[PDB]
RNA sequence: UAUUUAGGUAGCUGUGCAAUUUGUUUGUAUUGAAGUAUAUAUGUGAGUAUAUAUAGAAGAAACAAAUGAGCCGAUCUUGGAGGCAGUAACAAUAUAUGUAUAGAUAUAGACUAGGGUUUUCAAUUUAUUGAAGUGAAUCGGUGUUAUAUAAAAACAAAAAAGAUUAAUAAUUCUUUAUUAAAUUAUUAUAAGGUAACUUGAUAAUGACAGUAUAUUUCAAUAAAUUUAAGAUAAAUGAAUUAAAUUUUUAACUAUGGAUUGUCAUGAUAAGAAAUAGUUAAUUAUAUAUACUUGAUAAAAAUAAAAUAAUUUUAACCGUACCUAUACCGCAUCAGGUGUCUUUGUAUCAUAACAAAUAUUUUAAAUUAAAGUAAGUAAGGGAAUUCGGCAAAUUAGAUCUGUAACUUUGGGAUAAAGAUUGGCUCUAGCAUGCUAGAACUUUUACUAUGUAAGGAAUCUGACUGUUUAUUAAAAACAUAGCUUUUUGUAUUUACAAGAAGUGAAUUCUGCCCAGUGCAUUUGUUAAAGUUGUGUAAGCGAAUGUAAACGGCGGGAGUACUAUGACUCUCUUAAGGUAGCCAAAUGCCUCGUCAUUUAAUUGGUGACGCGCAUGAAUGGAGCAACGAGAUUCCUACUGUCCCUACUUACAAUUUUGUGAAACCACGAGACAAGGGAACGGGCUUGUUAUUUAUCAGCGGGGAAAGAAGACCCUGUUGAGCUUGACUUUAGUAUGUUUUAAUAAAUAUUCGAAUAUUUAUUUAUUAGAAUAUAUGGGGAGUUUGGCUGGGGCGGUACAGCUGUUAAAAAGUAACACAGC
RNA sequence: UACCCACACAUGGGAUCAAUAGGAUACCAUAACGAUGAAGGUCGUAAUAGAAUACGAAAGUAUUUACCUAAUUAAUAUAUUAAUGUAUUGAUAACCCUUUGAACUUAAGCAUAUCAUUAAAAGGAGGAAAAGAAACUAACUAGGAUUUCUUUAGUAGCAGCGAGUGAACAAGAAAUAACCCUCCAUUGUAAUCCUUAAUUGGAGUUGUAAAUGGUUUAUUCUAUUAAUUAUUAUAGAGAAUAUAUUCGUUAUUAAUAGAAUAGAAUAAUGUACUUGAGUAGAGCUGCUUGGUAGUGCAGUUUGAAUAAAGGUAGAAUGAAAUAUCUAAGGUUAAAUAUAAUGGUAUACCGAUAGAAAAUAAGUACUGCGAAGGAACUUGUGAAAAUGUGUGGAGUUUAGCCUUAUUUUUAAGGACCCGUCUUGAAACACGGACCAAGGAGAUUAUAAUUAUAGCAAGAUAAAAAUAAUCUUUAUUAACUUGAUUAGUUAUAAUUAUAAGACCCGAAACACAGUGAACUAUACAUGUUCUGGUUGAAGAUAAGCAAGUUUAUUGGAAGACCAUAAUCAUUCUGACGUGCAAAUCGAUGAUUUAAGAUGUGUAUAGUGGCGAAAGACCAAUCGAACUGUGUGGUAGCUGGUUCACAGCGAAAUGUCUCUCAGGACAGCAGUUAUUAUUAUAUAGGACAUAGAUGU
């Protein structure tokens, strides 16, 4: 109306399956240039010491000594007459919401924290809740690695209750390189602005 | 009231517009060297327009006053100026005829587009590297340097010599210009369609000098000026 | 026991009659219920009861109930039918025997838009019913596009004759052709010419204005010849009509070395004439040149080739008929509607007539009046009239001749004169055109077509356009002149937006106090901060009048008279150059001259100009005008003063056959009173053909339309603005705004503000406050009144008179506050 | 012969009366659409076929279902490996939930206000939807989720405090029902979940957890089909035939489908300490409500505490006591509202009535289009208007009243009705004629009169087999306080509001349709013939740097005619016309700023315009169609049967008042009562007085 002329309606392409993957990794880029330049806050800056490459492979062989059963082991050993049959057996446990009921009531002894998750804010209270326990903690990089001991495709953290007494000198060579990485120096994390 | 001639003819350009060619030249890193194939002419606009070929690809231009079919020129940051060259414009002394500036670099040009309107050079400044230009209208604008342009006063002439002696003249004028033509003054209309209609007699009787203070459909007359009458 | 009371508009109350349905009780009817039409009785009245005729199936009364409960009117609603009235208005060719002989009016024929069986035939009387009829590889659509839906006229593979049907025919049939696709048989991979080029031997285009001149291709005329036709009382070197058979130039190449063409302009040492040769000659909608332009004159799909043969290979839709009595205007309507073709005489054409083709049947007449058209007029010649409105005169072609004025082109076809036939010859060359001569007559463009002329004034420069249906102009436009805004334009200052005057020549004077416009340094909101501070705008200063606009008055002074000169109130400045009783001057039919027998008219001079005047333009006329006004010459029934002839309607006959209008109109007048102009009422005077026919416009305050003028309504709408109340748009503050480092300033180590640099952000906005804001939106704009408006308030209080010896009382009446 | 009257017989038309396979209103049940292709449309099928009606190539009597149409080899999204699977799209005309949102009108003007949390318009679902388990109400001796009815109540309150608008607790009833996620659920073990014939392929520790059998028997209710019923009667409701018979009613069974209750048998049972953030609240700003200085909601800026805590308590802020509750996540039956579609009834209408339609009716017909939209049953045969026959008068007088056997004449009287008006037969308006239709009825709230039941009390409130009035007792409040027989119904009149006795404007808002006439821009096509005049350019011949004479050439918004076009004059013709703008003569016009076919673009506070307020479908200083709408009118017009009793004003005061209203005056109807006749008077007489014509 108003001797004004008709509406004109623009086309758009549907993005192909290149182009979608093209225009995802622009995106990724731009925000590794970004938080860089900024500073950020204290609480993330601790999360960069991922211990080695090579000390990860002494811990994991640890833990796969203790794997638990699976599907079709659980069905069988129920087929037996009793299920409880000998001692009871030592297992390591892969939950979130399972190990922080085991450090709130002090049972644990080892725990291994991944430092790949997004969002970030579910692994932010780990390292403090662990020192007002006295645990030792260590930080390792990829939570896929984690899921390799458990058959999982992902799990975010991971802790031991007991070990055997055959690996108890295996298992002292780790704490002593774990410990002088992160709790001698816990007090000096704290305070390391990332910049 | 009804809406007036002004709104009404801008309306009458969105549905459909005027259309010209806007010539423009390329880039090239290097001096290189180019042949005019021939002069065409264009609806619209006066000037005619020529056909250079660099690197056997075809492109159009403004033709400068001396230039005749199969001649040779060249084009680059550094070419030697003379008649049609088109060169930087820290080269040129002072007191030539330039006709195609653009504002920035690599950009196609923008001051000195129609026929017989030409710009001059009056200075240099090394300091901060800028050049002053003499605009056709007569105003001095400063000008940075490193910019590219054309050498030499542009074809067709001075047009405005012989008058339109008949109506028809004018008729295939505005004709191919888009513009309205004829025109009725405000003073014969009915005070519907102007402001200054209507009456016994014909006059205004409002003053007819407007500020730009006012909305946009309330301007009309001499609108804003400084100063009116002959001055001697 | 009314010997007492009884009219009555607006209005209030009481007693009663009519209609439809509901509960209860009583009763009628096929030897005849309800309805309808005529009588009789009865009631003061709304009404009721009975009798006779007709018709054929259901209806009445009493006690109580529920309401869509009683018509003369509303320019009331729907249906039926009158007067005027057989009136207005329309249609009306001849034959004693015929499917013919004559007369009369009208140009005719094809594609598309629209119509849809109207086509053809049969039977029964521009009708009704029933059958039959439309044939495609080459005729249209289906295809491409017009700078995010476009072409039956732009572009595109290909056919013509000759016959058949009651109706289709580039479609059926016969004869000779052409295109495309699928399968067969055969094969050159290059020769020749110095050159332009010739033969199987690829990569081209669709594709693009207007005007003038010269070619005479076809075709057509004209002539000759050969077959056929029709007519004349006669006569004629043999007439008239039809069919066919015939009637060198431009480029380029090789030699050559300096001239040569067109109706016009020319071409050549970047090689002329002359020779030898190779390509073509575009069929009139063509070829080659020239001329006009601030106009240079569309897109896209689209390509290969030698010779012979074959085919149940080439799909889908429309193909009848009408061009105006087969469309649109309510119709068989004097209106309107795209393109093309069409024979003969016609010395510029035009106009007119004839061919061709299509339609058509029967009242009277030497006689009315008044009409619509066409003719003629003795003597006078605008005396008629607002005005020569209407009519009349002039006119083609050849030869002489041509003024004032001028923008030097024009005026000009100026004005003013003379000639014109027919037949027989002579003289030129270009061979069908032009000059001259002799003879002759009831004298020559004139059947049709075809300018009256001259002298002045006002206004518009010119060609052009406009209120379809009362206005064609002096109105609008136009070139020309001038002012203004924009240097970050899909376009780029010789460009893009906004305004005023109106060609050329000559001019464009004074004023910025008022209102606007531009430029630059006292008053004024909110939000934020412990608290404090900071906005634009308004006001003030300076410019601007081809911005809106404006441009005075009084006194003395040189026989009378006048005042060059002087004095004086104020203001922004005090109308200069010019012009005039003009389209602008009330008094006013101003004063003088001239035009006429006579002039409120026309023209030339005068100016204390009610109220002239400079781009709101002043002065001015050469050319142009269906513009407005006056005078001479010619011409005439406009007039003195009317007369005569013809056609068509009218008067007379047959056929089809309406409308406006109508309280009642049955005869018409003089005076009276009356709502102050009667057809009817009151006193007087009067018509009459057996019941008519044709005219006429005195009256029926004749018919059309709930008056447009004027007033009222606490009824509206279009438009303007310094009316009231507000709003879109826009300008300026505050708060929200990526991080970092540094510098500077202002307040007290701290808080604010300003400014620079880097990349790690950068979709570009959001919420509030003040100002501007007829570009828009709602609404209002008292009463009284010797009609309304303008003037006053007799619209609130107080005193005396009007005012008539208790109280009460009017006027746009008196004298006042 | 014509004109007038009386009687008898025939034409014209469809009124009156009687009937009826049609309508209208109220109640009850149902509340079933569509990609497995809906609603609607176009074309076809009959042995002899047009309208109507039914049906799809299986086509005019348990399957098929031609072509368009959401119409789909698609679009917006999800899952698996470009292909395949899944879900949405359209119809509605009543009720339900959100968004947006007017004006006419009332205020005797109008601008806040009212009409109105309305009409129109858009989005989304079901047979019902929405709501629903207190971050409540109250001040008591305390109640207890939602919904609906009575009452509180036209009340508290809001508002140029004007016109007007307007709630809740408590009390009596219908119907009743409570629950689930969000932590650390026995870590001696994901115990879960989708898919595959298959731990087959996945999902999942950033946290998934979901007990299962439909066999049989009995009973009750609903819907649809099929069967038997006396001629005495569990059958007298009603129809049809003729002037004693049937269908049914009444009362019983069967079959199929669906629902509910109960019994018997088969399957099955572990562990569970969660409380809601860019929210609640502040500052500025706008809408809404009765909410008054938030009752509720939203934009922008800012933004908390976690049961040692937070919210509320009918004027504002700050503070204190006493009560009483715990927000920001999810589900939910019954009581309730109303169409299309099918049934049952009635103080409704009876062919100008009832629906527009007794149905070949949403049909014929009209408009470019949105849209508009009729007539007609069967028997009887009224009036208006006419024809034939017989009889009678006169030519100078229509019809009516009174008195008369000189009644088809005589003497007296007598202008045409309705209506405004001081005044009408008026030269003031409406009416040519007949039939049928046609206007103070209904509802809510008050008051007076008549009648009926009970009476210090009165009552059919909703429902099932309480409240209100006498009487809020006064006052703004404190301080204080006995008293005019009532209440429920039936009928008539008056006042206010509802369309409001009937018919009538110029206008305003909401939602849509048109450039076939006519206007402008852009693309593509077509546009007859003859004459006049003579600018540049060029050539020669003379005279002597030039200059006269003669040719050639053919420029211009130059001149003139035919065909075609327009419209100056006669103020010609016609003027219930040939024609809702035509005809004749006379005129103006010519290679262009022209004329014209088709295609694309521009729409109503908008377009187009060489400008006249011209044109936009015979309409234009704001087009056409439907709705709000029965818009408002202090202004014209009309208003339907008889008799009897009684009978006026045109004056005073106030009024944005002067064509209108209210109060006072004049009138009518009904009622009670006698020394208010020991009294009154538009009078007179006697006495005492007032006044300034
Ligand atoms: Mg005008
Ligand atoms: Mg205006
Ligand atoms: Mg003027
Ligand atoms: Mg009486
Ligand atoms: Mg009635
Ligand atoms: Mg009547
Ligand atoms: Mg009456
Ligand atoms: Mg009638
Ligand atoms: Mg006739
Ligand atoms: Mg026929
Ligand atoms: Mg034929
Ligand atoms: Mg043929
Ligand atoms: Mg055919
Ligand atoms: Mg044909
Ligand atoms: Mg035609
Ligand atoms: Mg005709
Ligand atoms: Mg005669
Ligand atoms: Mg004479
Ligand atoms: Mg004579
Ligand atoms: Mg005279
Ligand atoms: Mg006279
Ligand atoms: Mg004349
Ligand atoms: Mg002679
Ligand atoms: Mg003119
Ligand atoms: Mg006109
Ligand atoms: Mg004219
Ligand atoms: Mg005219
Ligand atoms: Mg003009
Ligand atoms: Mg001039
Ligand atoms: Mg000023
Ligand atoms: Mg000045
Ligand atoms: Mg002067
Ligand atoms: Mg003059
Ligand atoms: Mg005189
Ligand atoms: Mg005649
Ligand atoms: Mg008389
Ligand atoms: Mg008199
Ligand atoms: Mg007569
Ligand atoms: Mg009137
Ligand atoms: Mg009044
Ligand atoms: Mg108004
Ligand atoms: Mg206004
Ligand atoms: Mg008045
Ligand atoms: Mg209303
Ligand atoms: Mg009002
Ligand atoms: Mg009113
Ligand atoms: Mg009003
Ligand atoms: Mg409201
Ligand atoms: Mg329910
Ligand atoms: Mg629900
Ligand atoms: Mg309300
Ligand atoms: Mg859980
Ligand atoms: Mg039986
Ligand atoms: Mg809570
Ligand atoms: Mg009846
Ligand atoms: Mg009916
Ligand atoms: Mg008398
Ligand atoms: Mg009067
Ligand atoms: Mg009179
Ligand atoms: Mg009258
Ligand atoms: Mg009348
Ligand atoms: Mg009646
Ligand atoms: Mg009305
Ligand atoms: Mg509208
Ligand atoms: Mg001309
Ligand atoms: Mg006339
Ligand atoms: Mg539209
Ligand atoms: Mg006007
Ligand atoms: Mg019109
Ligand atoms: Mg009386
Ligand atoms: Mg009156
Ligand atoms: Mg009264
Ligand atoms: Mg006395």
């Amino acid at each position: 109306a108003l001797g004004k002329p008709k509406q004109k309606k623009s086309f758009v392409p549907k993005l192909t399956k290149d182009q979608k993957d093209e225009k995802e990794r622009l995106i990724t880029k731009k925000i590794y240039k970004l938080a860089y330049a900024i500073k950020r806050p204290p609480a993330i800056q601790q999360f960069k010491t991922i211990l080695e490459s090579e000390d990860c492979k002494r811990a994991l062989a640890l833990f796969s000594k203790y794997k638990p059963e699976t599907h079709e082991e659980r069905l069988e050993r129920l087929k037996k007459s009793n299920p409880q049959e000998g001692p009871k057996p030592i297992l390591a446990k892969q939950g979130l919401r399972h190990v922080t009921r085991l450090i709130e009531t002090k049972k644990a002894k080892f725990v291994l924290v991944a430092a790949d998750v997004n969002p970030a804010e579910l692994v932010l209270f780990i390292p403090t809740l662990c020192k007002k326990m006295n645990i030792p903690y260590a930080i390792v990089e990829s939570q896929n690695m984690l899921g390799s001991v458990v058959n999982m495709k992902k799990t975010t953290i991971l802790a031991l209750c007991d070990v055997k007494g055959e690996d108890k000198k295996e298992l002292e060579e780790i704490i002593k390189i774990s410990n002088e990485m992160f709790s001698e120096q816990y007090e000096q994390h704290m305070t390391r602005w990332g910049g | 009231g009804k809406v007036t001639r002004k709104i009404r003819e801008e309306t009458k350009k969105l549905r459909n517009p005027r259309k010209l060619s806007s010539p423009k030249y390329p880039n090239f890193p290097e001096t290189t060297q180019g042949t005019v194939v021939d002069l065409v002419h264009e609806r619209g606009r006066g000037v005619p327009l020529a056909h250079v070929k660099f690197n056997d690809e075809i492109y159009s231009l403004i033709a400068t006053e001396g230039l005749y079919t199969g001649q040779t020129i060249f084009i680059g940051d550094n070419a030697p100026i003379s008649i049609g060259n088109i060169t930087k414009l820290k080269n040129v002394p002072g007191g030539m005829a330039v006709h195609s500036i653009e504002y920035d670099y690599e950009d196609g040009g923008c001051v000195g587009m129609t026929g017989g309107a030409y710009s001059t050079v009056v200075t240099h400044r090394e300091e901060t590297n800028e050049t002053v230009l003499g605009l056709p209208s007569g105003q001095k604008k400063i000008f940075s340097s490193e910019v590219r342009c054309i050498v030499g006063v542009p074809s067709a002439g001075g047009i405005k010599e012989k008058p339109f002696l008949k109506a028809s003249v004018a008729h295939y004028f505005n004709k191919a210009h888009c513009k309205k033509w004829p025109r009725v003054r405000c003073v014969a209309m009915n005070p519907v369609d102007h402001k200054f209609g209507g009456g016994n007699h014909q006059h205004v009787g409002r003053p007819t000098t407007i500020s730009k203070r006012r909305p946009h459909a309330q301007l009309m007359g001499l609108i804003g000026a400084r100063r009116t009458g002959r001055v001697k």
